């Protein structure tokens, strides 16, 4: 799930 | 009838925030079972519940469903399933295969085809490790990274994810590669340019 | 070069007009040593990827599939297949997983549901004694008549799938009787039932 912390970094 | 045991509900209220399970949600729940986002076993979770992109929230009805059928109540129960599929994707080809292919469709950004080659490496690196069933000469995995840095490859397809695991069990090696390997085989196109890569640095 | 050649003859072996179809199918599971009603029959299908029991199986997958499981020979795939025959017995996910796959190749063409007729015909399959989900034989024959008494003709995947977990549950009519929920998840159909268990 390496992509989902990605997600995070963007929505943040 | 309708209601799910109260214990089931609770969990899923515990995760929301603002009234969906979104992507905090999950990484919550992904750390309260205990587990690091490293963890390949968090794919059996996300497909498990049904995930089709990680973008969209889970619906109540899928997460709920998903446990009922599982006889999961608590935490410690879905900590119990989960373990259950993380030793079957050490030990069962079939289900490492269908969980790597799945791993693909869930990469892919929304309105995307292909990943993005720095995305995959990663992703790559999880899966190829040797506690994993397809294993290979770390010198070919190296090779396969670096060749598609080298040579401008921005994008990995559908068909060349799928491809690259009967590719590395058929040839574990650069040698049983530069040996074995056919062009006119119907392999993809980037594996054919792969294997004159490796040619030329003999 | 890239598949022994063992394992193209295999596949070569069992080809008509050019595509692994039915006949094929049947051919390779009579080979492997199988009786069309026995369930690893339903374990090889789900090894070879099989969607829909209507598409000629293809030679790519015939083939990725056996070498990714380390077989060349016939009598390679029947120990891989004897393998999943003992799964199927040992394995309670695993039996779950080949009964929930089975209702997708039961589907006709076109249709969401199976008919009940073809339904019971599998339980009976699914439910021999052999197999780990085990019940009391009043139980089952009670869920085969509550269909046929109630008119139902039909069969969803929610109804296939939940009775499993159903009889997981609760081997014997009177554990029903004395202790199942309607005001829990379960589907109106075996709320149904349970009704109608009480009835008599």
């Amino acid at each position: 799930m390496l992509k989902l912390r990605q997600l995070q970094k963007k929505k943040q | 009838g309708s209601v799910y045991p109260k214990e089931l509900t609770q969990v899923f209220e515990h995760y929301i925030n603002n009234n969906l399970f979104d992507i905090d949600s999950l990484v919550k729940f992904i750390e309260e079972l205990g587990y690091n986002l490293e963890d390949l076993a968090t794919l059996c979770l996300a497909h498990l519940l049904g995930y089709k992109k990680l973008e969209e929230p889970l619906k109540r009805e899928d997460f709920l469903s998903t446990w009922f059928m599982q006889g999961c109540s608590t935490i410690s129960d879905m900590q119990e399933c989960i373990k259950t599929l993380d030793v079957k994707l050490h030990e069962d080809l079939q289900y490492f295969t269908q969980i790597y292919n799945y791993a693909f469709n869930l990469i892919l950004d929304p309105n995307r085809k292909d990943i993005d080659t720095d995305e995959g490496i990663q992703y790559w690196k999880l899966f190829f490790q040797p506690e994993y069933p397809v294993r290979m000469e770390p010198d070919l995995l190296e090779a396969w990274f670096r060749f598609l840095r080298d040579e401008g490859k921005t994008t990995i397809s559908k068909d060349t994810w799928r491809m690259l695991l009967l590719f590395f069990k058929r040839y574990p090696t650069i040698q049983k590669i530069i040996s074995d390997y056919d062009e006119t085989a119907a392999w993809p196109f980037i594996i054919d340019e792969f294997y004159e890569c490796l040619q030329d640095q003999q």
